[PDB]
This record gives structure tokens, sequence and C-alpha cells, in this order.
């Protein structure tokens, strides 16, 4: 018979399975849509999370409770020394992607 | 009377001062000199609301608060005023008259100089200390095998 | 192959102001029950073969454990990408007032009072989100360019700092710099050893 | 925004670090940490922990009677902005933070003799 | 002895501060705003007898005199006599104050 | 409440993307690709 | 000069404004509405100012000041107090005092002349207010109520005070004042006068709920426009009066 | 109107259904047994809880006999647990309290005894009009 009282699912099954991922490194699944009237310019960058620390903000929100206020915010650094370029990879397209 | 009507010349009831004497007012002189505004003046003054539709409406138009600031040079209007440095408010030591207390300190600093205040100063007590401090080694090692056997 | 062997830095690719993707693994947990890796709820008070479970798996046809039903396995270091991460800062490395607002005059570095715990110093240039990401200390994180324009006004703010704490966060940190707890503090009994 | 003080130790208290308590008579009491919250509500007394500024001062180890330390108030009548001002009280509060420096090295020699 | 001491720090616990028992000692207006804000029929003997110095109400006469024989009491007027820490000591502590012009 | 995939709240956000967000981030565009060129050609 | 305006769909305007003879303060809000009203009527006549009170918005019961001066409680900011100096001018002397009352717009009410405080205010803040403000200081209730700026709304010409204060309070507060006193209220039916609006000499604000028969009255209170005195409440206006608050 | 006010952020709720909060107005009672929450969604077992500036349902427990036999709006404006504000305090008050008022916001009583929140002030200009302290 049928659910006395309605509840949501406890999670969402989009991130199924939970299971670890294949590799430590994060994977960019999906690059921005590509544009030639723009200029060139990399999409992306790396570097590594050092911690978290605390801001206060001068906030410009017009319409916000908090406009023209000071609020204290969490923020995370991450260490980001440059990277050296040292390759190039070409892609066509095919039927099979 | 009732309770009702008794209200209702509580309402109708202007109390005066007994002395007869009225209080200064303060209008200032442009009041009479004053244009009424009129909505629908095509020459009437532009609002602050008018100022807000042409730049986007309300919750898009960030209003300038500095703009009506009555400081000694308007060229500083819109500075980034200093609150902290080193750990100390600054708005704590912001005082008009700060040059001569700091002349007083300075004047202060210079007496204390030269009166010697700051002024900064034996090989027996050297070797007598360095002896004790032996004494209490070998102290130590004996309470050391004591606490061991 | 004008860019091959040389060197980009954090600023010619992001700008403060920016909404940008963090991709990260997530901080492992290990295998976790049911209660912590699903948020279900807790069975009563000393139940016949535990209370951290779910009752019922299967009341219902089919006769098998559907893929649907909560349980115990592996949480944590899964992959995520996070979006509308707002850049507050992209501090430069040899900049010694990295950490240094227009309203706070203090010269002083990110790095906190002590160093980022289990980390070290930040001594390159860093870049700073506002939130959260992904990831946990020592980890790649990969930054990315969001993949459609903006549609909220958050993207278009620009951000002002009035301050940046830089006490130290193994503990209750009060001060900001080593001067100011020396100020505060005064004269130890090694400072006249010394 | 500005530096607080703990009310019970008398540490620096900056944004968003320790905790308010609202008394109902109208008396607000910021505390820079739970050390300083938790022995506050258990009505221990500052001037008697030894790990106080209000015990150091009322011991008399800390530098009290000194001019440098009349140039730092909480400024109850506003003065109209001024660049000149602010820069040159930014020049005086380095000098008077080194001048203090100084002499509260005279006033821990002075006790240590 | 304390009664249920593991909940004794709870905020719904918490008692009279030693500052406000020296303001109702120097001031009877505002021992009066703090007894306004009780019911004299809930309090123990109708709220005639009351302990300032402890912040306290008993059962009759013969209680509160044998309660002033008790070190808790003579512990309140020590604690009383030494003074109680204010937001003015705090001040002059780290050596800050007031410029009102 | 209209949902997220709403066609309304599409066009909306598309006329947001097309009028107000896309000058200022094809101008920060601008700016980055103008420094990583200064970064190509040294 | 009696104008009807709301803030954000609000008829306290006495909650979100203060109206002195020398400057206006209002609340900064989403829009521009509230603060153009004020314009509309005062053309830069007098300085209006867009402030803040330790956060919050309710700046009219938070402030207290008339022509002379502005007081701010203790929980103001520094840059709060620095926005406010920088807009006002020099003539007038703004202070923020430790008062432990700190609704000061609801525990001092004050024209140019005299100011009415709470009873249990502190005796250095009565000397801060008669120094500040130039007043002449006294402890007063309006019908047994302790928040006087709440109470009542004050200008150099009259006051205009609880409905329920009985004629012989309403004697003795004018004799102590030196104005004309009327009993009436806003907002259809508010007792909360200083809540429901702000007056100065020549321009009263009161809320959009406010009936036409009490906007006349205080309009004959305050002598408001021409020919307004408070003669016609009890000769021209009593029919109006009688027949709207039977 | 439902009695919930918008423009609130996100605060920790510490009063849930079935708390005795004080009563810091005239009006005669002296405590208020909470019964219901405003605005209050729709979660399996989870009880309604509300927070400095929020409006609850509650009857009396102790105080005069004519509030004693109906359900009354009331806006609670002291809590005690902590709760943190945008500017990054974390605050609470000694007691929890709150104040008898009509679904309009207009307050029952006369006076307010003790201070009332920001939180509270803000969303109801009559109690912020009725407030000695706000803190
Ligand atoms: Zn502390
Ligand atoms: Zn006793």
């Amino acid at each position: 018979s049928h659910r006395k009282y309605e509840a949501p699912r406890h999670g969402s099954l989009a991130f199924l399975p939970r299971k670890r991922a294949a590799r430590h490194r994060g994977r960019v699944k999906s690059f921005p849509k590509d544009d030639p009237k723009k200029p060139v310019h990399l999409t992306a960058a790396m570097g590594y999370k050092a911690g978290m620390t605390t801001i206060v903000r001068d906030l410009d929100r017009p319409g916000a409770k908090a406009h023209k206020k000071e609020v204290v915010e969490a923020v995370t650094i991450i260490d980001c020394p440059p990277m050296v370029v040292v390759g190039l990879v070409g892609y066509i397209e095919t039927p099979r992607g | 009377i009732g309770t009702r009507l008794q209200e209702v010349m509580a309402r109708i009831h202007v109390a005066t001062p007994m002395d007869g004497t009225t209080r200064e007012t303060f209008i200032p002189e442009a009041v009479k000199n004053l244009k009424k505004y009129d909505k629908n003046d095509p020459n009437r003054r532009v609002l602050a609301r008018d100022i807000e539709e042409a730049n986007g409406g309300a919750g898009v138009f960030n209003v300038d608060l500095r703009k009506d600031w009555i400081l000694e040079n308007p060229e500083w209007k819109y500075d980034k005023i200093p609150e902290i440095f080193d750990g100390k408010n600054v708005y704590d030591y912001i005082d008009p008259d700060i040059d001569a207390k700091l002349q007083a300190l300075e004047e202060e600093e210079e007496r204390l100089e030269k009166e010697g205040f700051y002024d900064e100063d034996d090989e027996e007590e050297e070797e007598i200390l360095q002896k004790a401090e032996y004494i209490r080694e070998q102290h130590a090692l004996i309470r050391n095998e004591a606490k061991m056997r | 192959r004008s860019l091959f062997e040389k060197p980009v830095t954090i600023d010619t690719i992001f700008e403060k102001d920016e909404m940008i993707d963090v991709i990260a693994v997530t901080k492992g947990h290990g295998f976790v029950g049911v209660t912590a890796r699903w948020g279900t709820k807790k069975l009563p008070r000393k139940t016949h073969k535990g209370l951290r479970k779910v009752a019922c798996i299967g009341a219902w046809h089919p006769s098998h454990v559907q893929w649907t039903v909560a349980r115990a396995g592996q949480m944590g270091y899964h992959h995520r990408t996070s979006v509308n991460h707002k850049i507050y800062r992209i501090g430069k490395g040899d900049d010694e007032a990295n950490a240094s607002t227009e309203t706070d005059l203090t010269k002083k570095k990110i790095t906190p009072m002590g160093g980022f715990v289990r980390y070290g110093e930040v001594n390159n240039d860093y870049v700073m989100i506002k939130g959260s990401v992904p990831g946990v200390k020592k980890r790649i994180m990969t930054l990315r360019k969001s993949l459609f324009t903006h549609t909220s006004r958050k993207a278009l703010e620009k951000v002002e700092l009035k301050w940046i704490d830089t006490s130290s966060e193994f503990g209750h940190g009060a001060f900001q710099t080593a001067a100011e707890k020396k100020q505060f503090m005064g004269t130890l009994k090694k400072d006249l050893q010394t | 925004m500005r530096i607080e003080n703990c009310f019970f130790c008398g540490r620096p208290a900056w944004p968003s670090k320790g905790i308010t308590f609202m008394r109902n008579d109208g008396k607000a009491f910021r505390f820079c940490r739970s050390k300083c919250h938790k022995n506050f509500k258990m009505k221990r007394n500052p001037r008697k922990l030894k790990w106080t500024k209000a015990y150091r001062k009322n011991a008399g180890k800390e530098m009290v009677v000194d001019s440098t330390l009349q140039f730092a108030a909480r400024r109850n009548v506003p003065v109209r902005y001024n660049r000149e001002l602010w820069q040159k009280t930014l020049k005086a509060m380095e000098r008077i933070s080194e001048i203090r420096a100084r002499r509260e090295r005279v006033f821990y020699k002075k006790r240590m003799a | 002895g304390v009664f249920a001491k593991r909940t004794m720090t709870k905020t719904r616990r918490r008692l009279r501060d030693l500052d406000q028992i020296e303001r109702d000692l120097r001031s009877p207006r505002h021992l009066q705003q703090y007894k306004e804000t009780k019911a004299a029929e809930d309090l123990p003997g109708l709220g005639l007898y009351y302990c300032i110095e402890c912040a306290k109400w008993f059962e009759s006469e013969t209680s509160l005199v044998g309660h002033r024989k008790g070190k808790p009491h003579k512990r309140r007027l020590k604690q009383l006599k030494e003074g109680a820490y204010t937001h003015e000591e705090a001040m002059a502590a780290i050596g800050y104050r007031i410029d009102n012009g | 409440a209209k949902s997220a995939r709403a066609s309304r709240i599409k066009e909306n956000h598309q006329r947001f993307k097309k009028n107000i967000a896309g000058p200022v981030e094809a101008a920060r565009l601008e700016r980055l690709s103008a420094k990583l060129m200064a970064i190509a050609q040294a | 000069m009696a104008v009807r305006a709301q803030f954000e769909n609000s008829n306290e305007v006495g909650v979100f404004a203060t109206l002195t003879n020398s400057y206006c303060l209002v609340a900064l809000g989403a829009s521009e509405n509230f603060y153009s009203v004020f314009e509309a009527e005062l053309q830069d006549v007098i300085p209006i100012c867009r402030t803040t009170i330790a956060g919050t918005r309710i700046i009219g019961r938070l402030t207290a000041g008339n022509r002379k001066g502005l007081l701010v409680p203790t929980t103001t900011t520094d840059q709060e107090l620095q926005h406010l100096r920088n807009s006002l001018p020099d003539d007038i002397r703004i202070q923020r005092i430790e008062e432990r009352l700190s609704a000061l717009g609801n525990v001092i009410v004050c024209n140019d002349h005299t100011a009415l405080i709470h009873p249990d205010l502190e005796r250095e803040t009565e000397e801060i207010i008669a120094d500040v403000l130039g007043v002449e200081v006294f402890r007063q209730t309006i019908a047994d109520h302790v928040l006087v700026g709440s109470y009542m709304a004050l200008s150099n010409q009259g006051g205009l005070v609880h409905p329920k204060t009985s004629i012989q309070d309403q004697d003795e507060l004018s004799s102590l004042l030196g104005v004309p006193l009327v009993a009436g209220s806003v907002n259809r039916g508010s007792n909360v006068i200083g809540g429901g609006m702000v007056v100065n000499d020549w321009l009263a604000v009161t809320g959009l709920d406010t009936t036409a028969p009490e906007l006349s009255v205080i309009e004959s209170v305050f002598r408001l426009g021409e020919g307004a005195g408070p003669g016609a409440i009890n000769t021209s206006m009593k029919n109006t009066i009688v027949e709207s608050f039977y | 109107k439902r009695g919930a006010p918008g423009g609130k952020l996100k605060m920790t709720l510490g009063l849930p259904v079935g708390a005795i909060m004080n009563c810091a107005d005239n009006s005669g009672a002296r405590n208020l047994y909470i019964i219901a929450v405003k605005g209050a969604g729709a979660r399996l077992n989870r009880l309604p809880a509300g927070g400095v500036g929020d409006m609850v349902m509650a009857t009396v427990k102790k105080g005069k006999p004519e509030l004693r036999k109906k359900v009354h709006p009331a806006v609670i404006v002291r809590q005690a647990k902590p709760w943190k504000r945008f500017d990054g305090v974390f605050l609470y008050f000694e007691d929890n309290a709150g104040v008898i008022v009509n679904p309009k916001g207009e307050m029952k009583g006369s006076a307010i005894t003790g201070p009332v929140g920001k939180e509270a002030a803000e969303l109801w200009p009559r109690i912020a009009s009725n407030a000695g302290v706000v803190m």
C-alpha cells in the first residue's frame, strides 16, 4: 500500500556511483564553447589549495539589506605558481567524437 | 458628561502656555523663495528618483554616499580613509590638536634622553654563578641516581 | 608554439571579480554507514541489529535490492565540479603587502602567523576565492572559465576588501603580526635574558 | 571597521573573533575567545586570574602612567575628514608606538633590577 | 552542594551578576526594576525576606538571619568589598579612555 | 514559481547575457588576451 | 505643508526619518522614493543625509537632535559617525553618547528650546543633552508613557501628543514647553505620534494612512500653510473633529 | 497577509515548538508557550522553530486569566541560542522573550521591558517605537 507521509528521497541520484574518483587530479569534462571572433585565450589553470581565512568586504549590492555595509566572509586561498607551457595537442571531429 | 464625550472634549481642547509667550521659530529665508514642486512642470527640479530611473531603476542604481560631503578640499571627497594601521585604530588617534601633543612628547623624549632615562649599564660573580650552576647539576645527577635505585 | 617553454602566470588567465569554476577531488572519508553517507534517520535506541541503518531496504517487488536504496560504502574522494566562485583578489608573490588593503595599511603577506596549518607559507601568486572549494589542503585545484555568460549581478559586482585576517589558525589567534603580538605582550623574561 | 578589546582578558578582538553576551540591563560583553567566555559564565574574576590584563594592571606589572598612553581614546565627537590630518596621524602613530616600546622596556628593567 | 551541577553553566540557569548586585546596593531604583521583573506571589516568603548581596529570596526572617551566618554570604561580602569587575576597569586595564570633548 | 527551465526565464536570461554581462566579459577577455599575447611575443 | 509619505509601504515615517530645522536624516533604502519626498519638500534648503545607525535602518528612533546638535547612541560605528560629520556643516555639533537607554529617538524629544526625556536617563546624559542641544531638560511622561520621543511630535510652533492625554496634563506640559499642545492621532487612529510622523517649523511628513481630519489637526497645531493656527481646532474644525473622533 | 516578514536574513533558530519564553511587554501575560511558527516549511518529523524577529503563535501559561483562553500572535525579541549577524558577530541574550502583537504587527501592550534585538526592531516598526534599548 501507499506511503502514508510523503518525504523526498535521501541524496541525489545525479552523483552516482559514490565511488572513489578514478584519478587524483580533477578532470575538466567540458571546456567553454569556442568562438573564433574572440581573441585567443587559455581556458583553465592549476593551483594548490593552501587554506582558508576571513575578510571584511565593503558591500555594494543595491537592493540587499547589507548594502553599503561591512560583511564578514570566508575565503579560500589557492597558491598559484606560474605554469610552464610544454606542448600542443590537436583534435579533429569524427562521427565517433 | 460620558466617557466618550469627555474623550472628544480632550481631543478638541487646545492647551496654551499660561504666560502667553511664544517660542521663537527658526525658518530659513529660502523657504519663502522656494517654488513648489509639480510633477507636470517641464522645468521641475530633477529628483534622486528621476536619476535612479534614468540609471537602471531601483535595485540596480548605486547611490553615491560621498556626493554631498562638505570637506575643506573637494578633491578629498573620494579618498580611501585609513582605519587600521599596525594593529591600532586610526580613529582612536584622530585628534585636531595632534601636533602640539606630539611636540610635547618629543620635548619630553629629548629631556629624558638628556637626563639619562634610557641609559644601560664582575668576573668573581660570574665565576661563583658558574660554580653554583655546576653544584646544581651535581645535585640533579645525585637525585637521578636515587630515583633510579 | 609561441608559448612553448614559457611561464604563464595566473593573472594572465583570470582576473579579479571574475566568477570561475573549481574542479577537484573531495575529502576522503573511507567506508561510511548510511546515516552519514546518505543522511538517513537513526532508528530508536537499542534497536536490534543496530540503529545506524535503514530498517527496510526492500518491502516490495522486485525480489531484489534496488539501486536507489541507501547502502554503506565509500564516502568522499569524489570528483566534483563546483561553479560560480567569485575571485576576490589575485595577489602577487613578489608583493610584500599582498594582504594589505586601502583602509588597512599594515604591510603583511597572506600567510597567517605560524603558517598555514599543514601547508606552509604562500610565497607565490595566490587566488582568493569567496566561499569554499571541493578539495583539501595541499590538493591540486583546476580553475576553469565559466561555460556560459553569467546571469547574476554578483558576477558583475566589483569587490572592495577592507581587511584580510592573518592571525594564527593554529588556535585562537588575536594578533595579525608578530610585531603586534610583541607590542601587546610587552617585554618577556627571555628578552632581558638575551 | 575597528579593533575591539576583550572584556575579560583585554586581548585585541578582531572581526568574527569571539562572542558577545547581551545582558537584559542593556550592557554588551565582547569576548575574544571561548576561554574568556566560559570563565565569565563560571563567574571567575579577571582581576584574580593572573593571565589577564586586569590582573596585570591591578598588580602593577603594566606601564599605565605614561604620556604615550594618552593618544588613544574613544572619540565621541567626530572630526571632519582631512587628508593631511590623517597622514600626520599615521606618522604620529608610528612614532608613539616606538616611544612606547622604549619606555615599556625601561619599565620592565626597573621591575627586574 | 550545587543542585544539578551538570547544567550549572546553561544560560537558563544563570544567576545575577556581581556588578548588577553592586548597582542594586548603590541605587534602590535598579533593585526595584529587578524586583518588578519578578512575581511576588511565586517568590519564597512572598518576597518579604531578600538578601541583596546574594540576590536571594528566603522563606522566613529566621532563614535569612541564619543564611547571614554562612560562608556563601561572607564570600559575597568579601567579593563586594574587593569590588566588581566592570567595563571601566576593563578600559583602565588596557589604558583606554573615553573622550567626550 | 517559474522553473529554472521555464521559457520566459530562459528568454530573460538571454536578454541579460546579450545586453549586460556580455560587454563586461568581452572587455575582460580583451585585457586578459592582451596580457597573454604580451607574454607570448616576449 | 503636511505631506503624506511611505517608507517601503510603511506608514511609520518617524521610525525612518529625523527632521530638524537645520538638517534631515533618512534611512538608506532599496530605492530613492523616500529620499525624493523630502528632497521635493526641501529643495536644498537644509541638507538631507542617507544614514545608517548600528547597521540598522531605524534611524528616527535611534537618533535625537534639533537645529543645534545631533546625538547618536553608543553602538554607532566610526564610519557612520564620519559620514554624518562629513555630511553636516560645522554649525551642528554631533556627539555619540554612552546612554544605557540607547533608543535616543524614543527617550528624547526636543525642539530648539527645550527637551523632554525618559525619567531614568543618566545625569551625565542629561548634562550632555543640555550642552550639545543647547536646551533646558525636564523629566516627563505623556499618559504614563516614558518613551516621550515616540509618543509626542514637537516643534517650535507647537506639539501633538498622545490622544489619551488628560486636559490637565496637556495644560501642565504646555506651561512647561511654552508651545500650544493638542492631543490627536496619526495613521488612522494610532497613538504612536513620534513613530508616525516628523515635523519641523515649516514641514510635517506623516504616513499615508493619516486621515484628512487628523491631518488638518496637525496643520493647525504646527502652523503649516497660510492661515494655520491652533484656534481652528476649537473654533473652525470643532464639528469635523467631534464627528470624526466620537 | 500572513505574518512571516520579508527581507530577513538567515539566522540560527533557537526556539522550537513547545518552548516557554518570557513575556517582555505589559499586556498582563508573564510567559508565552509556542505552539506554531509563521512561515515554517514542511519536513518529516522536524519541529517548527523560530528566532529573533519571527512571528509565532503562543498561548499564555502564566498571567491574567483573560489572556489564558486565546492563541495570540507574538514576535520573538530575545533568544539565548547564539547566532551570527552579517558583520560577523556571534551574539546571544540571557533569556528568550517575545511580545504579543496583532497580525498587522502592532503591539498589544504599551511598553517593552528590557532590550530587543536588531532583527525584531528592523522588521517590526511598532516594536522599534516601543523599544527602550536596541542591541
Ligand atoms: Zn579574551
Ligand atoms: Zn546573603
